[PDB]
């Protein structure tokens, strides 16, 4: 017996919720960013992305210069790829994405004006709709203390 | 929104670290001693070195004797195997007894093994056969070879069949564009399904679609294992998992309970002695539970005798609720608790108390909050007396229909007249034997 | 079907807050027992609890399998209903531990969600390649709407369906990809060469129109038993139905409950409990009880419900009486159901809800001399008497059954009371406990 | 940290094992109980 | 090999004597039962005789005075290769083989046959392997450069050698032992390189050795028998042999016996038990025990004038008179304080438990009060008492934890007998209830 996708996909609720949130955001025909930390956690999705045979790209630190220039022209040209892989501070700094709304931060939590460049990067001039800023997240754990740090640095850096 | 069922409130013995157990905490009201007994006990089978140790719960009827049981099982939690038992299972039509109470002796002691696999595993590209001189000579097979080509992430291997190896390939229906998974150590072939390079929904068998497995074609892995000795005893008795003759029919009769010679555990013996010897398996001794083992007749409790004196079989926890009773299979003899006195000679017993008034009210307070209801003092009150003049056991299962006439008047609370027609329309053993003695026709 | 015993029984009878009707559903009086088991069916319904023992108790001819009946009625389809006698335990293949345990397991469902895709389309094109020894089977089919066309590859048994109720290339048929099902519609070419043999006189049907493909949820249920069955060896398909389940081993047991465990977590499959109803309960040994007195304290348990017609009597296995014939372990765990005599009143409408399930018109003074026979006598031989004296009118030729025909049957067909009178009046006629008997009439 | 592997039976043999234009690869397994 | 725990008579490493046949106070052990040692001594000297066959003794006394001890001091000092068979009383009522037949197994499985033979091995380490192949696989060519830490030397291989070192791929670096004859080819490891672990061969490369099989009589009973292999050995459905199977393999073994080809090597049968067994079991062992082919039986029991099973009368031991005077009865007695101190700490050395003296001096007061095996018992309870307080020495309140913890049988018995009401009796009447 072989490990089982919907075990693997089942087994972790963060990405439980996330299967769940897909079903009516492919349903009503959307664009999605999702955005990441780590290696590891983008060295998963397009597994689950292949389950659903979704047209996905992903943008990392490890991506050659010149594939950043044609898959940003390829977004801005092509309407039907629809899921944009993103890490933290590659995507988030100055990239139009304009024709985009629904970004979904996963772990983005690891300080918040790294946060606040990564939500600069969507929410631009030229989106013609809505922007939802979606923010799946464990209760009851480090990422608790962790938001209530984010959430003590976002007020002195709003006050201030 | 869960389920529970005469139990599951209860999680633990609930100790200190000193071993001094609380008056209530973990699901369990009082039995203060045998709580404590039950820790050190605990303590005793986490010790890892004692093999054959006997303890037996003694007490009358609803004390909390499977409950201790229950709670030390939690307690060692699913690391080490614990083998409940009753004690009808034992006579089986199919075995004697004696070997049915080995087969339960050898099913509560562990193993822990990492165990390394050589696979090849990868995509289909080519499968060609290549044909014998004479095919009709009787004697050899129609082909020779075949030739395969395994395609994977970053690799392309060729491989030159055994038709040995062909036969479990092509029993799993293997074709071009497939993907497959040869384990090398026993030649079983796993058809993971179609690759998803080719096309997708053209197909008409609900089949499953997966893409090239990562890494190189050949492989070795370390897989950890958890085994019993058992598992051990019965995949060499009934010998399936090889690609010879004998083991291939081995999977299609019908299975059937034998008598497994001394000599085969021997064997089995010396072959994990050698396992533990070079630092890969690791030995778990474990807990074997018998309840109702007053139900056990004289030929098992003689060859008990002889199997407690053994260098392997684990602790085993008993049960009981006879004061002065005969032992089955015997004509006159009366020892305790149903158990013959050379038996007795050897265990350690456990004696279970009967509860108070108090006791009783707060046990019906935690199955009450347990099972997800809100109960009127007044209405505990009664409860309570009520269990003090009949039974634990005959408060505690009327709680349910109490919830479910409370229900049945838009209501969330139990009151006294709901608990007043639960008990008009349920009776319990009392009334019933009343009513039995005054009447007509053996009603 | 044929007219059971208890065929005019559907259902209990019950109100919406469980307060039973006089007259309903077939069932008259024994209010009490049957507000007892509307509560039992209430806590079946709710499926939160496990393990509950109820225990029915009282005389010969009272309605306890009645009730039974009526509760099994109520139950409704989709929740299992596993109903035993007591004698079936004992049996030269399994032991009485395994047999218990199948009856329990037998009656917990699991519900199984499923995902399917139905294709609806004519045939065009069948390509089908076949080895030499006619065993490795592949092929091609083209099949079309009035919208699109699509060439799909068959696999084995798709072919071996195709071949079953051949279908000739301008047939209208159906495709389940979950289930494996063909199903010929009917056909629409309505083509003119026809070979002397074959001949698809199918009824005439226009060719699908739309989507080709529709996906569809489906929902079916299958039993624990069945599970451990199937898992147990390569042909447990074949001992479903041959009963051919030897001693099923633990580990099996254990894995089907942790991948039960497992699919309710993945929300795959839902657990819907049953009841399983043992009558005549008191013919087991102690060491069932004994079984039993353990097994009712798993999760995995359904709702047992026991019939007893005994009084103070001997328990199987032992030496010593037991209220009801149970051991007062057993007692001590169960919440039992008190079932009460009739009146007249009660058999009255008893014997007219019995006569018009058998379709036979009565008479006033028929009826009142029916109601005094079981009076005296019990109630289920004037049950009984009532086809007896329609045949009787039947042979008369009058559909409407009279006094006489009654007294005809009365006299033709004896009581107990009544032939146990003859056997102790001619007590040397008959052979008796130490067989003697005086044949000759000298 | 630890991704899920191939659930499959512990293989109670001793096989040809390597201590690391095709590969030649013949069933060898054997019982380690020897008679 | 052979692994093990702790068992109760796993500090008997044999029976304690000198060269006189003579019991020390303490050896191997054994304390006490200085004229039960003795006879013990004695029939261990019958089986390593040999001469006579079908002896019977019987080991009776009361319980847990070393009778199941001596059996196992016995089993201990026989040694290894020399049959030992121990069941119990209760182990021979099968469903699938009659009481006859599964004691007549039990018989045969304790006299062997041992058989020497030579073999001739080449273990040595790989230093290279070269293999030349065609293209269709027709002719194989192999050298193979093989080494000790004597010799070294190349081999040219024919084509079963090339397809026997394929299968079983060996690489170079590794310890092989090549048999010509079978073609079987195990590999030992890999040697000593860093660039398992095992020690390169010395010596020849070609070596002959000679092997000693002591094979018992019911395995070639059941090889004999064509109705079944010899997995039946394993897996246990041997199913009613016959006897004439039996008596070829009675003649042949006396056939091999004289021509000095095999030997004869006696053992012991144990019946632990023996109190259990049927009327028709001692039937059978009254003419069993006179064949030339027949091992030395000694039976245990602690049972005195009970009821014979399968009959309704009283025998002594349970015993019928007839078998009774076909054995000699050796008797055990009660123990001391002194030997009942030194059980106890031998029991305390082996558990590796640290007592103190007054906690000794405690254990054996309620030793020879209530039990031998209750203070045996309670010793390793108290050692966790101890560990759960942080100290290693076993002191005399926590002998008293245990002992307030743990009850023994009087106890039991006096609280059972005080609070009746409260449990069921023969008759099954309890009260659940507390008030009324
Ligand atoms: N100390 C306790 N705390 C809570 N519940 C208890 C306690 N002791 C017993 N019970 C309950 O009483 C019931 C009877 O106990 P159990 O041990 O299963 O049967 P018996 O005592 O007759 O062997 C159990 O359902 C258990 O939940
Ligand atoms: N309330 C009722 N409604 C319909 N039929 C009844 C009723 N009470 C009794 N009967 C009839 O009387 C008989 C009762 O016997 P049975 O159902 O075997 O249970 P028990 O043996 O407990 O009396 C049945 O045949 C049934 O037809
Ligand atoms: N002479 C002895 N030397 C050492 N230990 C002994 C001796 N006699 C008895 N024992 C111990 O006493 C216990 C009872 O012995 P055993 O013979 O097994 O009981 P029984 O006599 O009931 O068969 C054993 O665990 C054994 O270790």
């Amino acid at each position: 017996s072989m490990p089982s996708m919907d075990r693997f996909i089942t087994e972790s609720a963060k990405l439980r919720k996330l299967d769940e949130l897909l079903v009516k955001l492919k349903s009503e025909g959307h664009r999605v960013l999702i955005y990441f930390q780590m290696t590891k956690m983008m060295d998963l999705m397009e597994e689950y992305l292949t389950y659903r045979q979704y047209n996905h790209i992903r943008l990392d630190g490890s991506s050659k210069l010149e594939d950043r220039r044609d898959l940003v022209h390829d977004w801005q040209t092509n309407p039907e790829i629809f899921v944009f892989l993103l890490s933290t501070r590659a995507g988030g700094l100055g990239i139009n994405l304009t024709a985009a709304d629904t970004v979904i931060f996963y772990d983005s939590d690891w300080n918040p004006t790294i946060d606040s460049q990564a939500m600069d990067r969507a929410h631009r001039l030229g989106q013609t709709r809505q922007v939802t800023v979606y923010r799946l997240l464990v209760r009851g754990t480090i990422e608790e203390r962790m938001r209530d740090r984010a959430k003590q640095k976002e007020q002195v850096q709003q006050v201030v | 929104v869960t389920r529970t069922a005469a139990h599951t409130h209860i999680k633990g013995l609930g100790l200190d670290e000193s071993g001094v157990a609380k008056r209530v905490e973990g699901g369990f009201v009082g039995q203060i001693e045998a709580r404590e007994a039950c820790g050190v006990i605990v303590d005793l089978i986490k010790a890892k070195k004692m093999s054959g140790r006997a303890i037996l719960l003694a007490g009358g009827p609803s004390t909390g004797k499977t409950a201790l049981a229950l709670a030390i099982s939690q307690e060692l939690g699913p690391k080490v195997p614990f083998c409940p038992l009753v004690g009808s299972e034992l006579y089986s039509v199919e075995v004697k007894k004696t070997e049915t109470l080995m087969e339960n002796f050898r099913r509560a002691i562990g193993l822990r093994i990492k165990e390394t696999k050589e696979v090849y595993e990868g995509e289909v590209t080519e499968l060609t056969p290549e044909d014998a001189e004479n095919p009709l000579g009787g004697y050899g097979k129609t082909i020779s070879h075949v030739i395969v080509g395994l395609k994977s992430a970053k690799g392309t291997k060729t491989l030159r069949l055994d038709p040995t190896i062909y036969e479990s390939i092509q029993r799993e229906k293997v074709s071009i564009g497939d993907v497959i998974y040869i384990e090398a150590n026993t030649g079983a072939v796993k058809r993971v399904g179609r690759s998803d390079a080719y096309a997708t929904e053209f197909d008409l068998e609900t089949e499953e679609y997966v893409p090239l497995p990562k890494g190189e074609v050949h492989k070795k892995k370390e897989i950890v294992q958890d085994v019993t000795l058992h598992d051990l005893d019965v995949a060499n008795a009934r010998p399936q998992g090889g690609q010879d003759v004998i083991s291939m029919m081995g999977q299609l009769l019908k299975p059937k309970k034998t008598e497994i010679t001394e000599k085969l555990r021997q064997e089995v013996n010396k072959v994990v002695a050698k396992y533990i010897d070079q630092g890969v398996a690791e030995l778990i001794p474990g807990v074997l539970f018998i309840d109702e083992v007053n139900m056990l007749d004289i030929e098992i409790f003689t060859y008990l005798n002889k199997a407690l004196e053994s260098n392997i079989a684990p602790v085993v926890v008993l049960a009981s609720n006879r004061g002065m009773t005969t032992v089955r299979g015997t004509e006159d003899v009366i020892s305790p608790h149903g158990v013959p006195p050379d038996l007795i000679d050897r265990l350690l017993i456990v004696r279970t108390l009967p509860y108070d008034k108090d006791e009783i009210r707060t046990i019906i307070e935690r199955r009450a909050t347990v099972e997800r209801l809100q109960v009127e003092s007044s209405a505990l009150d009664l409860l309570a007396t009520m269990g003090t003049e009949t039974s634990l056991r005959y408060a505690l299962q009327l709680l349910a229909p109490c919830g479910i006439l409370a229900q049945t008047s838009n209501r969330k609370e139990i009151v006294v007249n709901d608990v007043n027609e639960a008990k008009l329309l349920f009776l319990d053993a009392k009334r019933s034997t009343k009513i039995l003695e005054t009447s007509a026709n053996y009603l | 079907s044929l007219i059971a015993a208890h065929s005019h029984i559907t259902g209990l009878g019950l109100d919406e807050n469980l307060q039973p009707r006089p007259t309903s559903e077939g069932m008259v009086g024994q209010l009490q027992a049957r507000r007892a088991a509307g509560v039992i069916l209430k806590m079946v319904q709710n499926g939160t609890i496990a393990g509950r023992a109820v225990l029915v108790a009282g005389p010969p001819s009272t309605g306890k399998t009645a009730l039974a009946m009526g509760v099994s009625q109520s139950l409704g389809k989709d929740v299992p209903f596993t109903a035993i006698a007591g004698s079936e335990i004992f049996s030269l293949e399994l032991s009485k531990t395994e047999a218990l345990t199948q009856a329990f397991r037998k009656s917990i469902g699991i519900k199984i969600k499923e995902e399917t895709e139905l294709i609806e389309g004519e045939v065009v094109e069948i390509q089908i390649d076949r080895s030499i020894t006619g065993g490795h089977k592949q092929g091609k089919l083209t099949i079309k709407t009035t919208d699109m066309e699509t060439i799909y590859e068959l696999g084995n048994k798709m072919i071996d369906g195709l071949t079953k109720e051949k279908v000739l290339a301008g047939d209208v048929i159906s495709i389940d990809k979950a289930s494996g099902k063909i199903t010929k519609l009917g056909r629409s070419f309505a083509r003119s060469r026809d070979y002397d043999a074959m001949g698809a006189d199918t009824r005439f049907v226009q060719c699908p129109e739309g989507e080709l493909q529709k996906r569809k949820t489906v929902v079916h249920t299958v039993s624990l038993h069945e599970i451990d069955v199937i898992n147990s060896r390569t042909q447990g398909f074949l001992a479903l139905f041959t009963g051919d389940t030897g001693e099923i081993r633990s580990e099996v047991r254990d894995q089907i409950n942790t991948k039960v465990a497992e699919w309710k977590e993945e929300g795959k499959a839902e657990i819907v409990p049953g009841v399983l109803f043992i009558d005549e309960v008191h013919m087991l040994d102690i060491e069932c009880f004994s079984f039993i007195n353990r097994a009712l304290e798993d999760e995995f348990a359904p709702i047992v419900m026991m019939a007893t017609n005994r009084g103070v009597s001997k328990t199987r296995g032992t030496n010593y009486k037991s209220p009801h014939g149970l051991p007062l372990d057993l007692l001590d765990r169960s919440i039992i159901i008190t079932t009460k005599s009739y009146n007249e009143q009660e058999i009255k409408t008893i014997l007219s809800i019995r006569a018009q399930e058998e379709e036979v018109e009565l008479s006033s003074d028929a009826l009142d001399l029916l109601t005094k026979t079981g009076v005296e006598t019990s109630l289920r031989y004037s049950s009984n008497l009532i086809s007896v004296a329609q045949q009787i009118a039947m042979k008369r030729k009058n559909n409407t059954v009279e006094v006489e025909d009654v007294k005809r049957a009365y006299l033709l067909f004896l009581d107990s009371a009544r032939s146990v009178k003859y056997v102790q009046e001619n007590e040397s006629q008959y052979i008796d406990d130490q067989g003697n008997v005086q044949i000759s009439i000298a | 940290f630890e991704r899920a592997d191939v659930d499959s039976p512990f293989s109670f043999t001793t096989f040809g094992k390597t201590t690391s234009k095709f590969t030649d690869l013949i069933y060898s397994s054997r019982n380690p109980i020897k008679y």
